[PDB]
């Protein structure tokens, strides 16, 4: 009767909460530091480029 | 083949022992034809060996140097330009070539 109100509703970033397992997905805080070894063959020579 | 005129600008270059360095160059010549290129530089080096070059156009060449600036001359066809850029140092501390 009393529960207040669920996280769903209350949590900040919005982040939603699915359970089955607890968890918030799609949130927007900070910022990710990301490193990528791409695969060279990717590239093009700056010549042919 | 020769050439009225011609320019350099040299682009992000990576001093490296691979051809990390890549340069344009300008040119305005007489003739069509396969023109030598070459660096005069005593530490630098052109990949290129030679360009066919036309009456009038631009061809980029990669090139390689251990100083950490690109103030190096660069020669087409005998004339030079003096080329000029701050190359960073390389991205990878090791690589698979001398």
């Amino acid at each position: 009767n009393n529960s207040g109100r669920p996280l769903q509703e209350t949590a900040p970033f919005g982040c939603k909460i699915e359970v089955e397992p607890l968890r918030a997905s799609n949130c927007a805080y900070g910022h990710i530091p990301i490193s990528i070894d791409i695969p060279d063959a990717a590239f093009v020579r700056s010549s042919e480029s | 083949p020769t050439i009225l005129e011609v320019s350099c600008t040299v682009a992000d270059c990576i001093y490296s022992a691979d051809f990390g360095g890549s340069l344009t160059l300008q040119y305005k010549a007489d003739r069509e034809g396969h023109c030598p290129v070459h660096s005069h530089s005593t530490t630098a080096v052109l990949k290129e060996a030679t360009t066919h070059v036309t009456a009038v156009g631009s061809i980029t060449l990669h090139f390689s140097t251990s100083s950490p600036q690109a103030n190096f001359i660069v020669s087409l066809c005998g004339k030079k330009t003096t080329c000029n850029a701050e190359c960073k140092p390389p991205a990878d501390h090791i690589i698979g070539e001398p």
